[PDB]
């Protein structure tokens, strides 16, 4: 008998201030009992468990569904913390031959720490409880133990390292119970090396036996292409919250290869959630959204594998309403993968910022998947980005990129002047409101004598401070200077939004666009600054 | 050669921080470097029974193509026991010149406490999660950890004793993996003395604090003021009144009476000029009752002025600046804002280390995601300061310009 190579055990301790778990055993039918006895007998014969006695005051419950189901819940609550994302098909490199090997009895092939075996003790209840139950303890990694996956993974890695080092002409990916071996060698050489590998694993006592296409982790992996497993979108005349969560989940999962997937109109229904039972109707926007998603999921789309000798390209398109979509490819019309980005929750925003955020996301995802930053094709002029990042108060950066002309293009809708405008009218604006009656006034006075004060019901100080500016923008020429004492309004306008949730701000923006030159000045309030008439909006 | 027992703070477990994505080249560099370090007994591979992890990445120092390994020991440092205290050499900032040296190579001689090693655990990440990350833990003193210079203080004292008994006028400070050497010599004599000290360290950045001082609050000097000019002046003075007691603007605001065009020239009355003059005299004086509290945090705010110009203020209490400055330096960064910001944060942190002995907490004018995505690509320091993100445009931007 050839000695199977010794696998060094991993020292496991319980969390400090705790001892081995002690839970009683539940009553089982005689069928279950007999089944468990028959199982544990041959399990003992194979050396996976061992008989113990009353010297071990620790015990964990066990059921049967035959299949033995040991519950290590409390032991998991007592076991220490261990270390330890799935690989993405798009990042995988095209190989000529790929073998899938699933090791049988994965956990049962790895020895448990001998000083910890005493805590994995369980008891099979004898018939009618007229005898003390049969006592057992685990000598290997228990199914359902907290530390089993990490220890098995580390063991597998330690075993695989020399074969990998000795075989640089083949690539190995390790994932849980499975090893995946790819090579560009001839099929005979490949099969030979696979047999060599499983022999090398047999030396440590690991038994290995699927063919393409591989159904793995929601993916369909073909020899030359990859995709997702068919998405099942239920059609109900009565939707619930949980159904919307499932739907959005599946849409998200499908959106990694299917371009154009929108999920905003379905995600807006998930505010005021945590009630899993409800009936929420859909808007025409949401119905058309879901119908368009069915339109995209009508015909299957596939993605290709990664080739290191070619550039990595990511192209972005604006989808409207905070939605952005992107495609990552190397060759034209042949995507590695696709994706989407939704704007963050904010009161004010613009296109350039959202595009930037999107670029950041794609960069991080790319560095994760391929280990490099892709070149970007963005719907924004070089001069636009130039002006933006040069006149922006914040620091901002986008990696190597080029302008692609596929509308709608991201542009700057208005630019405030840096200095006061000569020959332009000067609107001293102001607004105020009563805190109690919600009655306010908003308006302006100019150097040419032009005045205006508008009375407003149901309003606040900030709303009037904005309203005055809006009034100044309405009744002024193509060029205009505006003076205000509102740090709030200036704070908003300096953030340069092209879209807002407040209609007033949106209208101010729409007014700004129609202008040629706009200089916005600021002054301290109540400092007796003439022109800045606070007394005109206080009456 | 003898390990000193090191523990953690009461009621604090070791650091469990997520390792962030790394590019392929950095991963290669880390693999090579850590292989070499493994062969030298500096670090060792660990099993899955080590649940602790500290972020790690690769950089490239000034005037060097060789990749360097940098560890983000921030969480471990703040979880590491407070090592006890040598008073900060206040004569260091007063010296004519100060040179920074990297004595990190000396730490790899002293072995680390065996029980404490499991807290210095880190992981080299794999691309696309195709294989489990490589796990290491330090056997010797790890660079970046605050306990390393504290442990090596005695050794460093015994080493630098002859040089300090030789040149008592040369001030020596130590922060993390860096050694600061201040003198009043000449740049040539300075460089030769630095060669002398570095070979002195062998057998066992040129800063100029004299050129770095504190800047005041100035007001424009014109012959003809416009309405806009006077308005900006009034805003700046009103803002400055939070810092200085006697700033008044009523006589200047009196000039803005009526509704005039912003570009219209207004002549200054005598009272207005008097008031402006008095305000100048007030602004020329320093700030009243401004002290440094070692028990409080240092706050550093940075504002982007544009055209490569940045401004910064270090303080502890609002409107009580301990330091002010303006980083206009341009090297290779012309087209990149984030690089400029990174270099600025580095310099400010350096000066902060020189002056007070510790690093400040930054308030950066940048979106979290942008910074978090690109700051490591331009980082060259061995230490790492704390930071938060201000995403609301400050009005005071042009008041420091
Ligand atoms: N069931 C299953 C499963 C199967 C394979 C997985 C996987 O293949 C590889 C493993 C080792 C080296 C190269 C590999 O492939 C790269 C791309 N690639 C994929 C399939 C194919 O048929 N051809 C081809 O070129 C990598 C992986 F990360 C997970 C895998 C999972």
């Amino acid at each position: 008998m050839v000695p199977i190579s010794p696998i060094e055990t991993v020292p496991v301790k319980l969390k400090p201030g705790m001892d081995g778990p002690k839970v009683k055993q539940w009553p089982l039918t005689e069928e279950k009992i007999k089944a468990l006895v028959e199982i544990c007998t041959e399990m003992e014969k194979e050396g996976k468990i061992s008989k113990i006695g009353p010297e071990n005051p620790y015990n964990t419950p066990v059921f049967a569904i035959w299949r033995k189901l040991v519950d290590f819940r409390e032991l998991n609550k007592r076991t220490q913390d261990f270390w330890e994302g799935i690989p993405h098909p798009a990042g995988l490199k095209k190989k000529k031959s790929v073998t899938v090997l699933d090791v049988g009895d994965a956990y049962f092939s790895v020895p448990l720490d001998e000083d910890f075996r005493k805590y994995t003790a369980f008891t099979i209840p004898s018939i009618n409880n007229e005898t003390p139950g049969i006592r057992y303890q685990y000598n290997v990694l228990p199914q359902g133990w907290k530390g089993s996956p990490a220890i098995f993974q580390s063991s597998m890695t330690k075993i695989l390292e020399p074969f990998a080092a000795q075989n640089p002409d083949i690539v190995i990916c390790q994932y849980m119970d499975d090893l995946y071996v790819g090579s560009d060698l001839e099929i005979g050489q490949h099969r030979t090396k696979i047999e060599e590998l499983r022999q090398h694993l047999l030396r440590w006592g690991l038994t290995t036996p699927k063919e393409p296409p591989f159904l793995w982790m929601g993916y369909e992996l073909h020899p030359d292409k990859w995709t997702v497993q068919p998405i099942v979108l239920p059609e109900k005349d009565s939707w619930t919250v949980n159904d919307i969560q499932k739907l959005v989940g599946k849409l998200n999962w499908a959106s990694q290869i299917y371009p154009g997937i929108k999920v905003r109109q379905l995600s807006k229904l998930l505010r005021g959630t945590k009630a899993l039972t409800e009936v929420i109707p859909l808007t025409e926007e949401a119905e058309l959204e879901l119908a368009e998603n069915r339109e995209i999921l009508k015909e299957p789309v596939h993605g290709v594998y990664y080739d290191p000798s070619k550039d990595l390209i990511a192209e972005i398109q604006k989808q409207g309403q905070g939605q952005w979509t992107y495609q990552i490819y190397q060759e034209p019309f042949k995507n590695l993968k696709t994706g989407k980005y939704a704007r963050m929750r904010g009161a004010h925003t613009n296109d350039v910022k959202q595009l930037t955020e999107a670029v950041q996301k794609i960069t991080t995802e790319s560095i994760v998947i391929w280990g490099k930053t892709p070149k970007f094709k963005l719907p924004i002029q070089k001069e636009t980005w130039e002006t933006w990042w040069t006149e922006y108060w914040q620091a901002t950066w986008i990696p190597e990129w080029e302008f692609v002309n596929t509308p709608p293009l991201v542009k700057l809708w208005y630019q405030l002047e840096k200095e006061p405008i000569v020959g332009a009218e000067t609107f001293y604006v102001d607004g105020a409101a009563n805190r109690e009656t919600k009655l306010g006034k908003a308006g302006y006075v100019t150097n040419k004598g032009r005045q205006k004060v508008v009375p407003l019901t149901n309003t606040t100080n900030q709303k009037t401070e904005l309203q005055a500016i809006y009034l100044a923008l309405q009744d002024s020429g193509l060029e205009v200077n505006i003076v205000t004492d509102s740090q709030y309004a200036l704070g908003i306008i300096q953030a340069q939004p092209d879209k807002s949730e407040s209609e007033l701000v949106n209208q101010i923006i729409e007014q700004l666009i129609k202008k040629e030159k706009v200089y916005l000045a600021w002054v301290p309030a109540h400092k007796g600054i003439g022109g800045n008439e606070q007394v005109d909006k206080l009456v | 050669i003898e390990t000193v027992p090191v523990k953690l703070k009461p009621g604090m477990d070791g650091p469990k921080v997520k390792q962030w994505p790394l590019t392929e080249e950095k991963i290669k560099a880390l693999v090579e470097i850590c292989t070499e370090m493994e062969k030298e007994g500096k670090i060792s591979k660990i099993g899955p029974e080590n649940p602790y992890n500290t972020p790690v990445f690769a950089i490239k120092k000034k005037d060097s193509t060789k990749w360097r390994k940098l560890v983000d020991f921030r969480e471990l440092n703040k979880r590491t026991q407070d090592f006890w205290g040598i008073p900060h050499p206040a004569g260091l900032k007063k010296k004519k010149s100060v040179t920074v040296l990297d004595v990190g190579d000396a730490y790899f001689s002293v072995p680390l406490d065996e029980d404490f090693r499991k807290y210095t655990a880190f992981t080299i990440p794999s691309i696309n999660n195709e294989t489990p990350g490589i796990r290491y833990q330090y056997n010797v003193l790890p660079q970046g950890w605050k306990g390393s210079p504290a442990i090596f203080q005695s050794s460093m004292t015994k080493i630098l004793e002859p040089f300090k008994k030789q040149n008592p006028d040369i001030v020596i400070y130590q922060y993390m993996d860096d050694l600061y050497v201040g003198s009043d010599l000449e740049i040539g004599q300075h460089r030769t003395k630095i060669e002398e000290l570095r070979q002195h360290l062998l057998r066992w950045y040129e800063l100029h604090p004299d050129k770095w001082t504190v800047q005041p609050i100035v007001l424009p000097e014109k012959d003809s003021w416009t309405v806009n000019d006077i308005q900006k002046l009034v805003g700046k003075l009103n803002w400055a009144s939070q810092i200085y007691p006697g700033i008044k603007v009523r006589q200047l605001s009196k000039l803005l009476r009526g509704t005039k065009a912003l570009t219209e020239v207004i002549p200054l009355t005598e009272e207005a000029e008097l008031e402006l003059a008095e305000n100048r005299e007030i602004l020329k004086e320093p700030v009243h009752g401004v002290y440094y509290d070692p028990s409080k945090d240092l706050i550093a705010e940075i504002q982007k002025q544009g055209q490569g110009q940045w401004t910064y203020q270090i303080y502890q209490e609002p409107f009580k600046n301990l330091k002010t400055g303006k980083y206009a330096r341009m090297r290779g960064a012309h087209t990149n804002d984030v690089k400029q910001l990174t270099e600025a944060v580095q310099k400010i942190t350096t000066e902060s280390i020189v002056i007070w002995g510790k690093t400040p907490k930054f308030k950066l004018p940048i979106q979290k995601e942008t910074w978090e995505t690109w700051w490591t690509e331009y980082w060259q320091a061995t230490w790492i300061p704390e930071w938060e993100f201000v995403n609301t445009p400050p009005l005071v931007k042009l008041w420091y310009q």
